[PDB]
RNA sequence: GUUCACCACGGUGUGGUUGAUGACUGGGGUGAAGUCGUAACAAGGUAGCCGUAGGGGAACCUGCGGCUGGAUC
RNA sequence: GCAAGCGUUAAUCGGAAUUACUGGGCGUAAAGGGAGCGUAGGUGGCUCGAUAAGUCAGAUGUGAAAUCCCCGGGCUUAACCUGGGAACUGCAUCUGAUACUGUUGAGCUAGAGUAUGUGAGAGGAAGGUAGAAUUCCAGGUGUAGCGGUGAAAUGCGUAGAGAUCUGGAGGAAUACCGAUGGCGAAGGCAGCCUUCUGGCAUAAUACUGACACUGAGGCUCGAAAGCGUGGGUAGCAAACAGGAUUAGAUACCCUGGUAGUCCACGCCGUAAACGAUGUCUACUAGUCGUUGGGUCCGGACUUAGUGACGCAGCUAACGCAAUAAGUA
RNA sequence: AAACUGAAGAGUUUGAUCAUGGCUCAGAUUGAACGCU
RNA sequence: GGGAGAAGGUACGCUGUUGAUGGUGAUAGGUCUCCUUGAGCUUUCGACAGUCGCAGAUACCAGGCUGCUGCAACUG
């Protein structure tokens, strides 16, 4: 999984002002990543059906905050999955 | 989640008379200030003051009434829901109790009760009847 | 049984069919014998009931 | 007038849908003083029921899992 | 009782609130999808504005005549005819209003989420290992029974059984702990250990600022049984064989026993998949347990679960009753 | 002035009951048919 | 995968005009070399118009095709 000093890493590279972690971006970052992660496990255990209802969670969470974006700040929004791959 | 809050305020209303409690409070808002105001105009409850709170919030408190130890807001039901409004003409206004009670309607003048809405000429939505 | 629910499918009575299918929404028709018969009714009663099969002008027997 | 173009009838082939009929065959129902049993209702005399599988003249039986809409405890 | 008609049949509406918009239901009478995620869609917090689409009002045009209804007028009355109204719910176009819905600008934190610290757990996946016990194989002791039943018999045993001791092989399940205890969306999940991994609970601060709920189709997961291929196979055990019981006994009971049960990878997609109770909100007497926290002073309080009762309320009744079947 | 006036239930499941729920009936109507007149 | 060329249809010669296109590349412009233009030759497709016959895949050449059913899986 993700360390406490990686994770901290993603918020300064997507903070919107001074310690926030909150905005749509930290936010999709860090399922970004942690989804990215969970691709390694999935592939040792892809009978893991439990966790993997976890992993589906998290997709539906990222895709909700990018519709926000999306309805809020388009330019937010293009920019912001331009350097996530999306 | 909460998608009807002038019917949570009613259900409020409507339970606290049930369990004779003294007063009913929720968080407020101007829409819910202006039919508790209409209700204390009409007599069915003591008083409705707005106390401001912290965060930019605000706290709706309604003093209740009882009379011969029975509630004096016999029925309260909703009629325009958010799932079906229900907006009408000044001739097709619902009448409560054959006009002893009150259907709260909402004109482009405001909160006002049914037979002020016909004096004006004026139609809106039904927003609940109350007896 | 919503507002939504009911503006989607709708209520949707049945009408129940003729129970005299052989006069086709007529108040008589002609017929020929075609068998002039007696038989015993149902369980509580007993009798010999004529009956006769007729051959409607509607094409039913 | 001739000829070409368009075109109706009509013809040809191959499919689709649908009605009536069809030896035989499947279950459903009704009908008497039938034949074989007695599966269920009481703990119905092996608690019953659900899904599934195997078996059996027939109700049904047995296995696995589940339920109480199981009495006695 | 009707009467120059009266009955019967056909047909429509009614009664039928028996498709319930007005105006019904879904614990047990028919009826909650097995559970979840989610698309279209439906619905949606607070405050200050803008717009006026929905909404409301006014005006204008139109809504043919007849019909219906009201006030009259002519047939001797009536049916009939007829004048003027009213109505024709509507549609269109302007004007006004802005409480609500729609569309928008800005802002807010109370719904929903994020970061950080602790905690509990049979949550999931992959490996490893431990101890009982059964079965089998090989020996030592030992001799006439063992096993089984309500009784027996089949069966096993003088080729030495059963019992007892010592070794070896193998598979499956994990006694006690153990608990209306816990975890999981449901299905489900119990020896112990490591690895990978999901969610939840909890105090405070910080942050985003309605990002929400539900959800047709769709997809995912989904007990047991069953199917395919490949392994394994101790116990149990469908089928099957025998012994009984019986009138019969394709059963119940007895002795055996194969598929299956186990493993890997895939199908199947169903259960009384049940709380026979969809999910999400808010509110409504109380009492006593219990699990994981937290904060105070052995108690007290507060949370998120899980139970037993018990008001009001609801219910045909049973009964439910803050984990509602109450109020919305 | 007026057009603004309108709403009934019963029988039948049971030893009896309440509920559910179907079936049937009493009303009105017709370009009607048929029977008696 | 197939069945399937299932079945069954329509066009086809010559003459003239005309559109598109592949190849090779002389002549020029910027050393068994490279780029653009492209003469001549050549390729494959169309369209329109006319014309002759009984007949245009004209000769030789060159599947007949369907329905039911037994058997064996098939190539061999």
């Amino acid at each position: 999984m993700l360390t406490n000093s990686d994770r901290e890493q993603i918020i300064a590279q997507y903070q919107r002002g001074e310690n926030d972690t909150g905005s749509p971006e930290v936010q999709v970052a860090l399922l970004s990543a942690r989804i990215n992660d969970l691709q390694n496990h999935f592939k040792a255990h892809k009978a893991d059906h439990h966790s993997r209802r976890g992993l589906i969670r998290m997709v539906n969470t990222r895709r909700k905050l990018l519709d926000y974006l999306k309805g809020k700040d388009l330019g937010r929004y293009t920019t912001l999955i331009s350097q996530l791959g999306l | 989640s909460m998608q009807d809050t002038v019917g949570d305020m009613l259900t409020r209303i409507r339970n606290a008379q049930m369990a004779n409690k003294v007063s009913v409070a929720m968080p407020s808002s101007k829409l819910r200030k202006s039919i508790a105001d209409l209700l204390v105009s009409e007599g069915y409850v003591a008083s409705a003051v707005v106390n401001a709170e912290e965060n930019n919030k605000a706290t709706l408190s309604i003093e209740l009434k009882y009379f011969e130890g029975k509630a004096v807001i016999e029925t309260i039901q909703r009629f325009s829901r958010p799932g079906l409004r229900q907006h009408r003409g000044k001739d097709a206004i619902p009448t409560v109790k054959q006009g002893m009670g009150v259907a709260i309607v909402s004109t482009s003048q405001g909160i006002m009760s049914d037979r002020a809405a016909r004096a004006a000429g004026i139609g809106g939505e039904v927003v609940a009847f109350v007896a | 049984a919503t507002t939504n629910q009911l503006i989607r499918k709708g209520r949707k009575t049945i009408k129940e069919k003729s129970k005299v299918p052989a006069l086709q929404a007529c108040p008589q028709r002609r017929g020929v014998c075609t068998r002039v018969y007696t038989t015993t009714p149902k369980k509580p009663n007993s009798a010999m009931r004529k009956v006769c099969r007729v051959r409607l002008t509607s094409g039913y027997e």
